[PDB]
């Protein structure tokens, strides 16, 4: 199992990574954009609530 | 839409009738877990009296035993599922003290099971298997326990002991030493919520199905007594 | 000798490659935003009828029906709105560890300690297929489509099945411990798994080989879930920590832990937007986190035993929790 | 002087019983077949402490029954009903524990929620048949001069009975449950001792007080609270001018006091203690 591990390690060693600042910015932008339609985060009136 | 609500209620009522009929069966049956170290004559014990399930009834009480053989791994993460069983049946070959040893591995497994976080209120029924050939190899001078378990040198038979009729006194020492090895682990950390019931079992025994009945009765009685602050 | 030395050099290159990427922590950018505040939720429904503890639960795609599994040997389909039982399937084997609900709503999966996955037909209820080939207990299963399904088992292997023929189309290998959970991507092109060797891997469904590996934990991983975006996921182990990983950056971003909790974690789940992270614990309750700040925002209490299941509706309207008290609760 | 004590008794009886009832009702983990009997006993004790004690205290302190004869009869009837239905539930609890310990396999099938409800309604009906029926139908009245004058008067409310009613009610309310409780608890003690000896004989070298203390508390409080009154009840009827009225009332009130002790005896479980902490504090 020596050759199998090295071949797998070499396969995933050569990948292109982006800086974590871009990833954090993307996550924050997604959350800010979609925060409007979040019923758990933003409570809904009892007229639109089917469980009340 | 008015009839839709009525249609749902009719189906719900029928289901709840069946659930009541099955709760009586669930509460009137006892679940047992069969566990063994390996090469311990577990198949012989289960036969005489994925996953394999067997059902037997004694004195109009239903018992339902489980044996796991499709999960043969050193680590057991599935053992937290059996936290509501009545008892655990542990089978060990008492004669495997020199073969490669196996007795110490069985003791380590028992210690691991006893101190588990989820099996903190479950008692263990212990079956010390293979007594005839243990006695044979102890009487024969081919090997001695002292060369594998050094603590056996300074062990003496307790005064409050019950030997077999016509039994050689050099077999009783071995039997009681092997039994007390498990009893020490059992009583070291027991808080009073679960005990251990050891037995000496051979190949030709026939009363192995009554011992389980009696031990389960004792388990339930002690549980109730402790619950009502009487024990 | 040569093989061990070669592997060590390759691993060191990977570790230092991602050390240069980290120029700022996630909390550093998100340090300048207002908090969500205090979030209070109240139980809306309580579902009774199971005779024993509950290990699994899955919401329906219509956000109205859900299925649950229990140790007494039943598989009940509910109706959260009107609180009416619709179906009740008796299982051949009492020991069941997972359940799934088909996206089309025409099938339900099941599995456990018998090493068999069963598919039930709801619009005809009886067994439609039994999938065999795993050498260990099943831990999770998810429906890719109406004719294929991916499963994880305790023999350190995941597999992709074909319901029509009952054969393994492809098999995934590379873990060294029991695989405990998996989760599918929104496009169903990739999926992740978490094992008992404290590692999570990313797989390719069509090609069939691993892509990346993440090893930030120090104990067995019990839960996993993608971010709604599809470029991140969160895991939870029994060392009382939840961690967030990023697919493109190939490293973890933030950890969620407190010094007053020492129990394990049984389930995690996100919300509709991804701002909240809901995690179930062994302390008989549930915790609500802030994904971009790592501070508690609420507590869900009311169960008398450990919480074993957790889920959020596809529209993000309610949360369902199951526990060993044989009860299901809906929160809002 | 006596008002503070007679009010403290009322508050002590009311508070513990209402706390037990609300703790059982609010939480779903205490809904057990055993707890239904405790709920019935708590309801009986609460009714006693809410109705019987305040009016008896007012009658003693004012030394005049300011209400009508109808209310005097109603008060006597509810007194007997509450006393009878409270003692007879302890017998049911003892029998339930007896069945739980002596026959563990058949215990689940022996008792069910429907059976518990049937038993509770049966005991309440039997309690109500011996209190309202013989009193409102005037089958219990005495036939001597003092009794006749007391019945005629509008301001004097006392207790005068025949012998038949006195022995019948005393037997039904007290003596039949007593022997049953004695036999049951003796058998339970014997079983506990047998199990303790069995434990000792197996693993004794490696490493009766608890059962004795528990049974002693349970039986001693009940017997010491209710025996002297149910002896003088027979005695004063058998032979006249031996028991003074003051002694009769004192022993009756000593018996009444027992209603405030039951939550301290039957509700000391760790689960109960947890609920009480959440409910209060
Ligand atoms: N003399 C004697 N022989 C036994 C006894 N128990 C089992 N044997 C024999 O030993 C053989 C091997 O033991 P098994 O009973 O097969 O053990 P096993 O089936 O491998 O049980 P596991 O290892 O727990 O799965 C059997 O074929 C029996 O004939 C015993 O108690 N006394
Ligand atoms: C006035 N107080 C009464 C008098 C007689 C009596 C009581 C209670 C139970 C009975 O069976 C009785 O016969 C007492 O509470």
């Amino acid at each position: 199992q020596a050759r199998k591990l090295v071949e797998q390690l070499k396969m995933e060693a050569n990948i292109d990574r982006i800086k974590v600042s871009k990833a954090a910015a993307d996550l924050m932008a997604y959350c800010e954009a979609h925060a409007k339609e979040d019923p758990l985060l933003t409570p809904v009136p009892a007229s639109e609530n089917p469980f009340r | 839409q008015r009839n839709e609500e009525k249609a749902q209620r009719e189906a719900n009522k029928k289901i709840e009738k069946q659930l009541q009929k099955d709760k009586q069966v669930y509460r009137a049956t006892h679940r047992l877990l069969l566990l063994g170290a390996g090469e311990s004559g577990k198949s012989t014990i289960v036969k005489q009296m994925g996953i394999f399930e067997t059902k037997f009834q004694v004195d109009k009480v239903n018992f339902h035993m489980f044996d796991v053989g499709g999960q043969r791994d050193e680590r057991r993460k599935w053992i937290q599922c059996f936290n509501d069983v009545t008892a655990i049946i542990f089978v060990v070959a008492s004669s495997s003290y020199n073969m490669v040893n196996r007795l110490q591995e069985a003791l380590n497994l028992f210690k691991s099971i006893w101190n588990n976080r989820w099996l903190r209120t479950i008692s263990v029924i212990l079956f010390l298997n293979k007594q005839d050939l243990l006695a044979e190899k102890v009487l024969a001078g081919k090997s001695k326990i002292e060369d594998y378990f050094p603590e056996f040198a300074r062990y003496t038979t307790p005064e409050d002991a019950t030997p077999e009729p016509g039994e050689d006194p050099r077999v009783t020492r071995a039997k009681y030493f092997i039994r007390d090895e498990f009893l020490r682990i059992s009583t070291a950390s027991g808080d009073g919520r679960h005990y251990c019931y050891p037995h000496f079992t051979c190949a030709v025994d026939t009363e192995n199905i009554r011992r389980v009945f009696n031990d389960c009765r004792d388990i339930i009685q002690r549980m109730h007594l402790r619950q009502y602050e009487l024990l | 000798d040569q093989l061990r030395q070669e592997a060590e050099q390759l691993k060191n290159q990977i570790r230092d490659a991602r050390k240069a990427c980290a120029d700022a922590t996630l909390s550093q950018i998100t340090n300048n935003i207002d908090p969500v505040g205090r979030i209070q939720m109240r139980t809306r429904r309580t579902l009774r009828g199971h005779l024993a503890k509950i290990y699994a639960m899955h919401w329906g795609t219509d956000s109205r029906l859900l299925v649950s599994a229990s140790q007494d040997g039943k598989l009940i389909i509910w109706d959260s709105y009107t609180t009416n039982k619709v179906h009740a399937i008796p299982l051949r084997s009492s020991w069941v560890m997972t359940c799934a609900y088909a996206p089309s709503g025409n099938y339900v999966a099941c599995g456990g300690l018998d090493n068999i996955c069963s598919i039930y037909n709801l619009k005809t209820v009886r067994v439609s297929r039994e999938l065999a080939g795993h050498t260990g207990y099943l831990s999770c299963c998810r429906f890719l489509d109406d004719n294929q399904i991916v499963t994880s088992s305790g023999d350190t292997t995941c597999a992709l099945w074909d319901i029509e023929t009952g054969q393994q189309t492809t098999t995934f290998t590379g873990h060294t411990g029991d695989v405990m959970s998996l989760s599918l991507a929104p496009d169903t092109r990739l999926f992740v798994s978490g094992a008992c060797d404290a590692s999570a891997k990313l797989w390719d469904v069509r090609e069939g080989m691993c892509r990346q590996t993440f090893t930030g934990h120090e104990s067995d991983i019990n839960a996993i879930c993608f971010f709604p975006n599809g470029n991140a996921f969160a895991t939870g182990s029994d060392d009382a920590t939840c961690r967030l990983f990023d697919l493109r950056a190939d490293q973890e971003l933030m950890t969620y832990s407190h010094d007053n909790i020492i129990c394990g974690i049984t389930s995690v789940s996100f919300s509709k937007s991804g701002r909240l992270l809901l995690a179930g614990y062994d302390d008989f309750n549930c915790n609500v986190w802030d994904a971009l700040k790592a501070d508690r925002a609420g507590v869900l209490a009311g169960h008398d035993n450990r919480v074993s299941c957790l889920g959020v509706t596809d529209d993000g309207m309610a949360v369902a929790t199951g526990s060993w008290d044989s009860f299901l609760k809906i929160w809002n | 002087g006596m008002g503070i004590v007679m009010s403290l008794i009322v508050l002590a009886i009311v508070f513990g019983n209402v706390l037990v009832i609300t703790a059982i009702a609010k939480f779903e983990r205490l809904q057990t077949v055993t707890n239904y009997f405790i709920t019935s006993l708590a309801c009986a004790d609460l009714v006693m402490g809410l109705a019987v004690v305040p009016f008896g205290a007012a009658h003693i302190l004012t030394k005049t029954w300011t209400f009508g004869n109808f209310w005097c009869e109603f008060w006597t009837s509810i007194d007997v009903l509450c006393v009878t239905a409270s003692i007879e539930t302890l017998c049911v609890i003892a029998v339930d524990r007896y069945f739980a310990i002596t026959s563990p396999f058949k215990y689940q099938s022996l008792l069910t929620k429907n059976k518990a409800r049937v038993i509770i309604l049966m005991v309440w009906i039997v309690s109500g048949l011996t209190s309202f029926l013989p009193i409102q139908m005037h089958w219990y009245r005495a036939t001597h001069q003092e009794a006749i004058n007391c019945y005629a008067e509008e301001t004097c409310c006392d207790f005068f009975t025949n012998q038949a009613y006195a022995i019948a009610s005393s037997i039904v309310s007290f003596y039949v449950p007593l022997v049953i409780m004695v036999f049951v608890y003796s058998r339970v003690f014997q079983e506990a001792k047998r199990q303790l000896q069995k434990i000792d004989k197996s693993e004794g070298r490696f490493h009766e007080h608890k059962a004795l203390k528990t049974l002693g508390i349970i039986m001693g409080t009940f017997t010491l609270c209710w025996l002297p009154f149910f002896i003088v009840n027979i005695v004063h009827v058998i032979q006249d001018n031996l028991i003074r009225k003051e002694v009769y009332i004192l022993l009756n009130w000593i018996g009444y006091v027992n209603s405030g002790f039951n939550p301290l005896i039957y509700c000391r479980s760790p689960d109960f203690r947890i609920a009480f902490q959440e409910l209060l504090c």
